[PDB]
């Protein structure tokens, strides 16, 4: 007798609504062409600076933006190397935020939650090369994502990275996509990059953020830093006897990715992290950075999603809680890194901590906190209006 | 079963637009013809010219026709027996050559010339 | 009207199977799933091997989650043990379910269940992918695990896991367990290894053993613990009549077993045939040739073959293999081979006797066939 | 109402949806087949080129092709390694003619081979790593290759190709139906000899299976084929004798390649698209004379239509990104690959099209393999 059903779905909808706005998406997808084009490069010394804002050109339904990043990191150090951190070039962007043509945010979450889910859509670690027994010579040829996995002292590593901010949630389904046509409001892509002081962790420090570890961090520094921001966008917006013909529940419903960090933890007590109510929770992530160290599951006794009727719904040793990951993207997260997939029944409340995301830790050290990370769905707005005369 | 076989296809007599095709030439290694002729082509005999080059003239028909075009002074008339499936092959035994060779789209003059 | 009741029972079916898919889509669209433990016992095998676990009694059952852990320890004075290729996947010897009217469905081996699994993920069950990654995934929780060796006087840990299916997959409940009810109790039986089943000496019989080698005559296991997690849709959907249910689903059987076959002879057929009414979904055939398991080198072809001699995958090992590698991205162990007829079961009645066919080149003493059948089956009519 | 367009369109919809339920109560009522067709084993220095000749039965869909071979390195000292093709090159080319002696896929042995692991969504017929300890893994060697053979040493390689007439296992569009008497079916395989398999060092290694110090001494001892012909068998039958998808068997889908030359550092190296076909894919080699490079040589590859404008002008690295998505991992150095099998690169649905390799880079005797999958439909 859990809650909520789905007859709160249709309660919730208009299906002349929906109805009305899927067949204008198959039309727009029918008779729209796929582009994807590069909009801006840029390189720096992030001594300089390390925030950068980048303006997406305004043209037809926006999906996503493709976001290449390079570095060269130098370790000046005179006898001590640096290792990568387990997240390593997945910092390389601290965070991102993307605000729609009305001002209106859609993601706003750290580089490495960013990742993580890209992973997770993937099925596998994203753009990653598998490696199988081909005696062709398929493999990691073009260094898609690539790191150094030590910089030795006086050595300058070459790191390349990737990471997809999703507007649309994917290439079939344009829920939280953007109508971006030409009509000059822009559109606003933040950048934050991992810059001297947050890509390298001294030996004992918290290496959470940062790319690389070792005792010669505090002389390793970055030589330069290069992006390039590719758009992919639908071109050929259909124009009917109404004008412009457009999916309105897609554009008026927002798929934003968003973290957050929660603290008070206590050995053997059940720590609850309450999800909101209006959103429509596809996916969580729960980083146990239990003050600065990071295990594979040893310092927890359970995690779970609670209710408000049932109990738990699935309250898991953390190792069976790994074998369901398992399944979703055909390995593990790095340690510490916990995942939970609610994509084809999200986590949706009604009431504010209807529902809540449980971790029972076994060990608890000083400044321990999760770091959540969220996939969801949520509504804005939509009208049918547009002139021109010449 | 039952083999060896051979099986083999040709555009030779049919034409549905008259053409010509020119140009090529090489020394001491293998030269390759390769068509792309979905647009603009046609399958055809060809006219094999050795001027001043009086090494061996060479003609490649592709996998489903093994013609070996025989060569030796000046140039005649010529029909390939071609593959439908594109292809070209062509050697020069002599070093230092101009090929001209006559790619006709329309079945041709079967003998030879001086 | 005439009434050809043949063609009408047909009919009579046609919209079943209708009525049956529309109430499956309902249920999935509306329930919520549940997976919660339902038991954990730590115990040392040489007290006590078999458990009869008791799963709670709660809307639709789809399957348990059984995870098994294991501490080993060579106590020989100089030799080691290896794994051997099933390794952790023997660690559960037998797994049987009954259902509250106390009607068997799946009745197998661990490694045959394991198997199965790994056939229905495409990819060997639960395992992690090597990639390129600099990003530090990989092999980081050790879901299913076990050393490759355990050295004289070291003790390795052992990581398992099976999920024995009621449904057949999240999205298709035919063989899933119905509780708006009264019903007995299920009894999912494990029958766990023990010495004597999972140290195999040199030269002895590899099969249901997890090491072999010089030093197993002194390796013990010191404990193995399991905890079995049970899968289940919880707020049933409920209408006009009652709940919602699929009937079709819920009264049919979705089952593994496996038997084994003896007779081989080089260079014959050796044929094992379907046994009738069953709609089967796979075929495993492992061949113990007498204790040694080959990559193919003992058999001439291995075929599906029908009530007219006629082959429709008459093929030689390799090519055999190759079919797997596109099921389940790599290759069963040694002397595994599998065939996969999901969308099209194995039905006789549906098109006369059917067999699994296995030619062998080499047949070693003491060589046999093990099969493992993953099927629906159920009821089935007629008349004049 | 509705008029000339709408009755054409209708007449498109009413033939679509024919189709579709045609193919799928043929997948429904039918019978799988997969038989051997011919086996031979040869030394290809007596023999490299043969004709399989096809059992006329049913719906052909494709051949799958098994290969094997034993090489032996004789040179005094020195070694060979497998180039980045390898036993890929095992196969130099195949042709494939209908019943009516229409030729659908004509192409290299390794163009076949990277469209069969593009299909596949990995590299074909691979085995994946995995940390399970359950012994799976490359037991079978279904496509494997010594690294090297040593002078006096033969080897076994084993190789498999996929020839397909139907486009896949639930779209027949490109299937054969081996129900007209009179009109058989041919396979013709052209085999690797030692002339092609072995590459000295700094020769081009494009269609060599091994190169090295030790080539000259390296021969083939032989090479073995087993050709499996696919079946769909057991027909469903209906009032008009066969059920079958009239208009998915009167549509082809071949495979073919060719070169192009003429590029020139920093200039837009563009290869227009044969108009009429429908291209689902295109893979693009940069052979740049007998250099084969990890994108080091571009400056950026595209897809571009009458009108200057690009719909994906991409970086090399970014360009492998999207090929990852596809088949989880990179193909070989110098190979590209595209897919356009959702949308089809069609000229005269939106004026020519072409694409684009604008090098950073050009040796002599530079070069472009083009390899594409395409249908060539009704029109």
């Amino acid at each position: 007798v859990q809650q909520l059903t789905p007859a709160q779905q249709a309660a919730l909808r208009n299906q002349q609504a929906m109805a009305a706005n899927l067949q204008a998406r198959q039309i727009v997808l029918q008779q729209s062409y796929p582009v994807i084009q590069q909009v801006e490069t840029q390189t720096f010394d992030p001594a300089n600076r390390s925030v950068f804002d980048v303006t997406p050109a305004n043209v037809g339904i926006v999906k996503g933006f493709l976001v290449k990043v390079t570095a060269a990191i130098t370790n000046n150090h005179a006898t001590e190397a640096v290792a990568l951190t387990d997240f390593g070039p997945a910092n390389l962007v601290q965070r991102v935020i993307y605000y729609d043509p009305d001002n209106q945010r859609h993601t706003e979450t750290s580089g490495w939650h960013l990742h993580f889910v890209n992973t997770a859509k993937q099925g596998a670690p994203f753009l990653s090369s598998m490696v199988t027994d081909s005696p062709i010579k398929y493999g990691d040829v073009m260094n898609v994502i690539d790191a150094p996995a030590t910089i030795a002292a006086g050595a300058t590593g070459e790191l390349t990275m990737y990471y997809w901010v999703p507007l649309a949630y994917s290439e079939t389904d344009l829920t939280g996509a953007v109508l971006a046509n030409v009509p000059q409001s822009k559109q606003r892509l933040k950048l934050e990059f991992a810059n001297n002081n947050t890509a390298f962790a001294a030996v004992g420090a918290n290496p959470l953020e940062a790319i690389y570890q070792g005792a010669g961090a505090a002389d390793c520094e970055f030589e330069e830093i290069s992006y390039t921001v590719y758009q992919s966008y639908l071109d050929q917006l259909p124009v009917g006897q109404n004008g412009y013909i457009l999916p309105l529940i897609d554009l008026s419903t927002l798929y934003n990715l968003e973290n957050s960090a929660q603290a008070g933890l206590t050995p053997n007590v059940d720590f609850v992290v309450q999800y909101a109510n209006l959103y429509r929770y596809l996916s969580t992530i729960a980083v146990f950075d239990n003050g600065g160290s990071f295990n594979a599951g040893t310092d927890i006794n359970y995690l779970s999603q609670r209710t408000a009727n049932f109990s738990d719904t699935r309250k898991l040793d953390p190792k069976t809680w790994a074998a369901q990951t398992r399944r979703r993207i055909a390995t593990d997260f790095p340690k510490g890194v916990y995942y939970c997939d609610n994509r084809d029944k999200p986590i949706y409340t009604l009431q504010y901590g209807n529902v809540g995301f449980v971790v029972n830790p076994k060990t608890v050290n000083q400044n321990a906190r999760l770091l959540m990370g969220y996939e969801y769905f949520t509504s804005r707005t939509e009208l049918v209006n547009a002139g021109t005369i010449s | 079963n039952p083999n060896q076989m051979t099986v083999t296809p040709v555009y030779n007599g049919c034409d549905s637009g008259e053409g010509p095709q020119s140009v090529r030439g090489y020394f001491d290694a293998v030269a390759g013809e390769n068509v792309k002729y979905d647009l603009t082509y046609l399958a055809d005999t060809q006219g094999f010219t050795g001027v001043q080059c009086i090494y061996i003239d060479n003609a490649e028909n592709d996998g489903a026709f093994e013609i070996d075009v025989e060569e030796t002074g000046q140039r005649i008339k010529c029909p390939a027996g071609k593959q439908g499936y594109f292809p070209l092959l062509v050697p020069g035994r002599a070093k230092f050559v101009a090929r001209h060779l006559g790619s006709g789209k329309k079945s041709v003059p079967l003998f030879f010339l001086n």
